[PDB]
DNA sequence: GCTACGGCTATACGG
DNA sequence: GATTCGTATC
């Protein structure tokens, strides 16, 4: 049915990452084919997270699909696969590159139990080496203010200068004048006022950014968004968009490259 | 599905729950989900079966859409093993995002799938994270409910390293008495199913089987299979698929449950008064070592039946069977810990408890043995005999022997600095001497 | 040199070949052709056919997809918490086009050997994914796996095999053999057996391979009886001086250990029969005393003369 | 002294001891003293075998005066050895020339380690030979099966890659075509389903590919050859193909994969490789079918 | 060479013949051989009755000259925990014999000081590659072995 | 062409 | 298994 190549080389990089980022929030990732765009998502356990990511007919070589598990809305074949099993085969070999990196799936009556609810999906590398997998997959059903436009890179520093297990909460607070951005955690107070845990405030100011219509302070998770905010720069060939409204509404940040849709959904902080 | 899984109750009355526990719950419940809830955390302890579960989400399904500033819960995976996290820092990372769990957004945690506890290094962190949590200064945090079955841990783990965790998988094993005595945790022990629940229950999927039950000839026999299964188990899932696994055959196999291990006083009860089911001694004790022989080799199973067979009749029995069998404990003290002896000191005291029982005993209540205050009485009078030692080594030069300590140093040294000092430690080490 | 022991070419292929408990084997024959397998626990005394029970209704359950659809897991392979978390996840996660009310089917062998925190997370197993695949526990002593693992089971006992089933299967085993034999000798091989299949098939190839003739003679000069009904014999003794000779003869000249002899007079006092508890639990203690001195070093034949006498002792008074 | 062999090129007696680590890496190694060369050989659970050699044109001075014996054996612990040679290789860009000596049964096996200014002398104890002889674990060289010719870069990268799939059981296809074409391929278990990594029918990876019926001589097509193996034993290998040129492939009828490693003079590496039972005939089935997909 | 040792192990025999005392332990082993056909064994018996010298003689007798990679022999003086059970036996066991003498044998020496956790994980690695090995347990007590493990071996005993 | 340092990985150890 | 207090029901 589907069939999809990537013969390009940053094109397999955001691949991988985009791949690995999906198996670090959930582990089994979410992949939906299209007739016209790949969506690979992956939502966490709490349902506070949703990192998606859109990959056009554009960005593969061969994008075919004959859909005639299946779900119309334009119909929809949508399956479940091992994050950590995927994150491996897309992953780049040190000291052979790849040349033609194949993903399909052929459930059809021509196709014996060999790709029966079992993904294909061919490496050819640079060295002829031919490597085959056959991961298994399990049919599902898909589940589909003020504005930032900050840089990337910029973003990109200070978050990687951020530790997860010592900073979990990343405060936002936009102004017309400036926006500072903070690597916070909070302190427990034990029984006798016993330092349970310590409060680290790492932070770092952007100067006032391209977009920055407010038309406020948010607090969300710092573990995904590092992760979300390293995808994109790894197709090397930059400007994440931040729609959140409320303490308590979801944030929303998206990316763009010339043929892979970015999007991260996080939970914010209802505390006003 | 199975029985269990296809007949399983759609609202709160069809739970099988006692009224005033599900009572307790229900209020509990619906105050923890106030504001500035005293209540932080629902500590839902024990046996198998108990709809300890199956009572929080069917009262979600009922709190949660009420209190939702515009209706399931949230439970922990932790099978979940994701790419780039440690297997120690899984519940953390989810206590982490279930904290945002909160109004417009909010849901009841349920921690029914605990971490991984027989590991040292992540209960700790269990518990520590969880102390996190009930000493946390966040103005306001989701409701917390952790279901914990009581479940004895079978003979594994031959090394002699067993901890409370290798031995009883209990509440007390898993948390530490600060996170159990907290102003802000709740706990609500759970009871087996009565039988009266469990007869009314299964009758209920019976005439919901009806059709097939009288196709395969079993529609009179059912009473019996049902009193039978109500009077052998409290489990209510083993009853239903017991249940089912009756009525889907075609022959004359014998109805079996699951087994269930005693209590430490109830094997106590067991040895001295003996067990109803059974007026055969040896039957009963063998039975007691093949099935729980984990707690029967304990060395504080031996001390328990000294400390409370004085209980029989208050305290007014003959002295020649109490010699007899503090006695016979003292005998079997000195086998080294072998089966021998634990099979000769519960059956002689059976045998002695057997003869002098009479009708109309009024009895007594058991207790746990104060070894273990006695121990820590025994940490403290170290810890105050070094101090003596340490503060009376550099002030007058002088070694002394804590042999010597414990007879004549703690009496009369107090009675010495305290009479100097009466006209540099000058209390009794350890403490007054009484009785 | 490529002949297989009696004990594996005559293993069971299918569910009708299984002698013993009738009720069981015909349960587990419906299981097979309805095919709503529940989750089960199998439970009893080694050598009955708890195994070849469970892998014949697992192949009479799947057929030509029990390559795909039986994931057997043993003692001797790991089954640590990691197994059941990644492998065992993926076979129940795994989807297989079997036919109607057939399920997967994960053969857990030896699950009384598996530690408790591979048993919890089974519990998660069997309830997130009970609908595609059915757990079957196979041990010997079901109080090994955990309470909340037995409630999603249905425990099936399995009890000793009786002197019927077990002289059916020998003799369907001769015919297909061409071996010689007698009443009696099939009688001592039974006996020798103490319920046991496996001991009765390696003791009646023992006989034919050594003499070929399976009278009492030839099968009580290789296979010994069973040492417990010794010692029960001696430990029922009315006077002193024939238990003392049956402990020397029967039980010390032969070659049995004294440590051996002690641990089963304490198994067998445990059961014996007609005693007083009173009795009974001074005969213990009496065995324990020598257990303690057989292991500080002490085993000799004085001390179990010793034992024998204070048995007598406290049994005459 | 009845055996003394000097060298400075260390850095290929260092490659020697590295390959030798992967089978076990606290046991006995075996030390066979010949006029031709240095052979050290290891044997891990009567399974594996790996035998190098290091010929007497990788040192200047060869005595083997030893007459008595045409060969000299000697078994030394290799805990010992690395736990040594470790600490001596911590100024190793000195011009140090390596002196080994061996003066017979009963002697020590003395390793010195000259810097011109200090010479370090350090000598292992020897111990009793074990039962087991490493000649049982040697193909037959008239019953081969299948005599492949692969380059080393792309079983490294081969073996990488099932080591990162984790392979927990390993397949080997050797198929021969009619018409040109020759099939090889690296089938493996894991927990990711059935993975299969083709080797190229291309002359430069895979040099010669040669299928007989059983008898190494009555080359014939059609039919493939498939060895059941564990992944333990196979991953042995790897450590040893990272500086091979070439490697030779060779199996028998009764189970047992000859791998030849020659690097570039140098080190010759040989390793035995006995094949799994494989009680389940429907694997195989599968095998074919996923081949032929 | 053989001179310079003490008389209990000069004197160890080296064939079935040697051993005496046990007749009808012998005079069964050797049919078993004779047919090809050796299942599973368990020796009991008092200390210095001939255990180890029936066995070792009888893989001699069945083996010849490839004793040293057909029979893996390990005792009270290797480790032989869990760990050692589900790889070292069980590669052992797994792998082939080389077409030599069809069957591999696996003498487990004083088995009685096994803990019961690799005793039981032995229980599936015995009946399962029983088509190309063959175990034997030695021991000179009964009560430390499981019976599960008793029950899949054939006993004879040592008498003295 | 060469080197140092960070990331990946195998192994001994803590409880 | 024992005692004591508290219900629910026939
Ligand atoms: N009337 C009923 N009342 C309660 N549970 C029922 C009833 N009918 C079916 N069940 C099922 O019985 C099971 C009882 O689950 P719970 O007791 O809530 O879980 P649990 O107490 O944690 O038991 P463990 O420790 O996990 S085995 C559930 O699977 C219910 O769906
Ligand atoms: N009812 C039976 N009918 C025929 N053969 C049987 C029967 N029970 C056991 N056997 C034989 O016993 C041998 C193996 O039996 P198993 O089922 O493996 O033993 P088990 O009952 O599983 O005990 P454990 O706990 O696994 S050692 C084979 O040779 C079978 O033929
Ligand atoms: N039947 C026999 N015939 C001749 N020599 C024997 C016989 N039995 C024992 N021996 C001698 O006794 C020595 C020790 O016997 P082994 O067979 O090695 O040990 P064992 O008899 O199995 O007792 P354990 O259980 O190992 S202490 C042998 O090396 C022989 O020299
Ligand atoms: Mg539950
Ligand atoms: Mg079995
Ligand atoms: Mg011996």
């Amino acid at each position: 049915s589907f069939k999809a190549t990537i013969t390009e080389s940053g094109k397999q990089n955001i691949w991988f990452r985009a791949i690995y980022v999906l198996s670090t929030i959930q582990d089994d990732i979410k992949i939906t084919v299209t007739t016209n765009e790949l969506i690979a998502w992956s939502m966490n356990e709490t349902d506070t997270t949703l990192c998606q990511v859109r990959f056009q007919k554009s960005f593969f070589e061969e994008y075919e699909f004959k859909p005639h598990g299946v779900q119309v809305i334009h119909k929809l074949y949508s399956f479940r696969v091992n994050g950590r099993h995927l994150t491996t085969i897309s992953r780049k070999p040190d000291g052979d590159g790849i040349k033609s990196f194949t993903i399909a799936v052929n459930n059809t009556s021509t196709c014996p139990e060999s790709l029966a609810n079992r993904l294909i999906v061919v490496i050819e590398m640079d060295s002829l080496i031919v490597k085959e997998y056959c991961p298994q997959f399990q049919p599902i059903k898909y589940d589909p203010i003020n504005y930032i436009c900050c840089n990337s890179t910029l973003l990109k520093n200070f978050l990687d200068n951020c530790n997860v297990n010592v900073t979990d909460e990343v405060k936002l607070e936009i102004n017309v004048h400036r926006l500072s951005i903070t690597a916070f955690t909070k302190a427990v107070y034990g029984k006798n006022n016993d330092l349970l845990r310590n409060a680290l405030s790492m932070s770092n100011t952007i100067s006032t950014l391209e977009h920055y219509c407010l038309f406020k302070s948010i607090i969300f998770k710092l573990k995904d968004f590092k992760n979300f905010i390293t995808i994109g720069p790894s197709w090397k060939t930059d400007n994440i968009s931040l729609w959140f409204c409320h303490p308590g509404d979801p944030i929303l940040m998206q990316m763009q490259k010339p043929g892979v849709k970015l999007e991260l959904v996080e939970v914010t902080d209802s505390n006003i | 599905e199975q029985w269990y899984e296809k007949f399983k109750p759609n609202c709160l009355e069809q739970v099988a729950i006692h009224k005033r526990k599900l009572k307790d719950v229900q209020e509990a419940l619906d105050a923890m989900f106030l504001p500035n809830a005293k209540h932080r955390i629902l500590l839902l302890s024990g046996p198998s079966g108990c709809s300890k579960s199956t009572v929080i989400k069917e009262l979600s399904k009922i709190l949660v859409p009420k209190y939702r500033q515009n209706h399931k819960v949230t439970e922990f995976r932790g099978d979940c093993i994701v790419n780039d996290l440690p297997q120690m820092e899984s519940f953390s990372e989810f206590l982490k995002g279930a904290r945002y769990l909160v109004m417009s957004n909010l849901s009841l945690i349920l921690i029914e799938d605990l971490p991984n506890v027989f590991h040292i290094d992540t209960r700790r962190r269990f518990q520590q994270l969880i102390l996190q949590w009930l000493y946390s200064s966040e103005p306001l945090l989701p409701p917390l409910v952790i279901c914990i079955t009581e479940c004895e841990i079978p003979e594994n783990d031959n090394n002699y390293r067993k901890f409370g965790i290798d031995y009883t998988f209990s509440a007390e094993t898993i948390m530490n008495k600060e996170i159990l005595m907290h102003p802000r945790l709740k706990r609500i022990k759970f009871n087996p199913i009565n039988s009266t629940l469990l007869k009314k229950h299964l009758k209920f999927i019976c005439v919901q089987n009806m059709k097939m039950l009288k196709e395969k000839n079993k529609w009179n026999k059912r009473q019996e299979v049902i009193d039978y299964i109500a009077q052998e188990t409290g489990d209510i899932r083993s009853a239903i698929t017991t249940l089912q696994f009756w009525a889907t055959s075609s022959g004359s196999l014998p109805i079996s449950t699951r087994e269930s291990t005693i209590s430490y006083f109830h094997a106590i009860g067991k040895v001295i008064h003996g067990s109803h089911s059974t007026n055969n001694d040896n039957e009963m004790i063998n039975n007691l070592f093949e099935n729980s022989n984990n707690l029967l080799s304990k060395e504080d199973f031996k001390l328990g039946i000294l400390e409370n067979y004085n209980t029989f009749n208050k305290g007014e029995f003959s002295i020649s069977d109490a010699s007899s069998i503090v006695d016979c404990l003292s005998e079997c003290d000195n086998m080294n810990g072998l089966p021998e002896s634990n099979e000769y000191g519960l059956r002689e005291v059976r045998k002695t408890f057997r003869n002098i029982s009479k009708q109309g005993h009024n009895h007594g209540t058991v207790y746990f043995p104060r070894e273990w205050k006695v121990r820590k009485l025994q940490n403290s009078f170290k810890v105050q005999a070094e101090d003596w030692l340490n503060v009376s080594l550099y002030k007058y030069n002088a070694v002394h022997s804590f042999r010597n300590i414990t007879l004549e140093f703690g009496y009369y040294a107090p009675l010495i600095r305290k009479c100097q000092s009466y006209k540099d430690v000058v209390d009794r080490i350890g403490g007054p001497i009484e009785a | 040199s490529l002949q297989l022991p009696w004990v594996e070419k005559y293993r069971p292929q299918v569910l009708s070949d299984i002698v013993g408990n009738k009720e069981t084997i015909d349960r587990l024959q419906q299981i097979a052709k309805d095919g709503n397998m529940p989750h089960m626990i199998i439970s009893g005394m080694p050598g009955i056919g708890k195994t070849t029970s469970v892998h014949c209704l697992a192949h009479e359950l799947l057929g030509r997809s029990y390559a795909d659809g039986v994931l057997e897991l043993n003692a001797s392979d790991d089954r640590g918490i990691d197994v059941v978390r990644n492998q065992i996840k993926h076979f129940a996660q795994k989807k297989l086009h079997l036919p109607p009310g057939k399920h997967k089917i994960v053969i857990l062998d030896e699950a009384d050997s598996m530690t408790a925190g591979a048993q919890q997370a089974l519990r998660r197993t069997m309830e997130l994914y009970s609908n595609s695949t059915r757990f079957a526990f196979a041990c010997n002593q079901s109080n090994k796996i955990i309470e909340p693992l037995q409630s999603r089971c249905a425990i099936l006992r399995y009890s000793k095999l009786s002197d019927e089933d077990v002289l059916k299967r020998l003799l369907q085993i001769i015919k297909l053999e061409d071996v010689k034999y007698t009443n009696d000798g099939l009688e001592a091989i039974i006996f020798t057996a103490e319920g046991d299949m496996r001991q009765a098939i390696n003791n009646l190839q023992s006989t034919v391979a050594g003499h070929g003739l399976v009278n009492a003679d030839n099968v009580f000069k290789i296979v010994d009886s069973p040492h417990p009904l010794i010692v029960k014999k001696m430990l029922l003794a009315s006077n002193l001086e024939d238990s003392i000779q049956i402990l020397r003869t029967d039980l010390w000249k032969k070659g049995y250990s004294s440590i051996d002899i002690v641990t089963t007079s304490f198994r067998v006092t445990k059961n014996l029969a007609q005693v007083k508890e009173s009795v009974r639990l001074e005969m213990i203690k009496e065995i324990g005393l020598t257990h303690m001195r057989i292991l500080e070093g002490v085993g000799t034949y004085l001390q179990l003369a010793s034992m024998l006498a204070k048995i007598h002792k406290l049994n005459n008074k | 002294n009845k055996f003394s062999a000097s060298t400075v090129h260390l850095e290929h007696i260092t490659t020697a001891l590295s390959c030798l680590t992967p089978f076990g890496s606290k046991d006995d190694v075996l030390i066979f003293i010949d006029a031709d060369g240095l052979s050290f050989v290891r044997e891990n659970n009567h399974v594996i075998k790996i035998q190098l050699l290091l010929s007497r044109e990788l040192f200047m001075s060869y005595s083997y005066r030893n007459e008595t014996e045409d060969h000299m054996k000697l078994c030394v612990k290799i805990n010992h050895i690395l736990d040594s040679v470790s600490v001596m290789n911590r100024n190793s860009d000195d011009i140090v020339e390596c002196t080994l000596s061996y003066d017979g049964h009963g002697s020590p096996f003395v390793l010195i380690f000259e810097d011109s200014f200090i010479s370090e002398r350090v000598e292992y104890s020897t111990y009793l030979i074990k039962d087991f002889d490493t000649n049982g674990l040697e193909l037959d060289r008239e019953r081969i099966s299948f005599e492949a010719i692969i380059k080393g870069e792309a079983l490294h990268s081969a073996l990488k890659d099932l080591k990162e799939i984790g392979c927990k059981e390993c397949y080997v296809y050797a198929k021969t075509e009619a018409n040109d074409e020759n099939v090889f391929a690296l089938i493996s278990k894991s927990q990711l389903g059935f993975s299969k990594i083709k080797l190229p029918s291309n002359r430069s990876i895979l040099e010669k590919l040669q299928v007989f019926d059983g008898d190494s001589t009555t080359v014939i097509d059609g039919f493939a050859v498939i060895g059941f193996f564990d992944f333990t034993s196979f991953d042995k290998i790897r450590k040893s193909t990272k500086i091979a040129s070439k490697v030779l492939f060779r199996m028998d009828v009764h189970g047992v994969l000859s791998v030849n490693i020659l690097s570039q003079p140098g080190i010759v590496i040989e390793v035995c490789m006995l094949e799994k039972e494989s009680i389940d005939e429907a694997a195989q089935t599968e095998i074919e079918l996923l081949m032929e997909t | 060479s053989k001179e310079n040792l003490p008389w209990v192990e000069k004197y160890r025999p080296e064939t079935l013949d040697e051993v005496y005392g046990q007749n009808e332990v012998i005079t069964t082993v050797r049919k078993f051989v004779d047919e090809g056909k050796l299942p599973h064994l368990l020796f009991y018996g008092p200390p210095g009755t001939g255990k180890t010298s029936t066995i070792v003689a009888l893989a001699r007798e069945i083996y010849g000259k490839n004793y040293s990679n057909m029979v893996l022999e390990l005792n009270a003086s290797d480790d032989r925990g869990i760990d050692v059970v589900r790889n070292q036996i069980k590669d052992f066991a797994s792998t082939r014999q080389i077409f030599s003498k069809g069957f591999k044998l696996i003498i487990l020496d004083e088995a009685d000081a096994m803990t019961n956790a690799a005793q039981n994980a032995l229980r599936r690695v015995i009946e399962r590659y029983t088509k190309n090995t063959r175990f034997c347990v030695l021991a000179n007590y009964a009560h430390k072995l499981t019976p599960a493990l008793l029950s899949r071996c054939t006993r004879f005993r040592f008498q003295p």
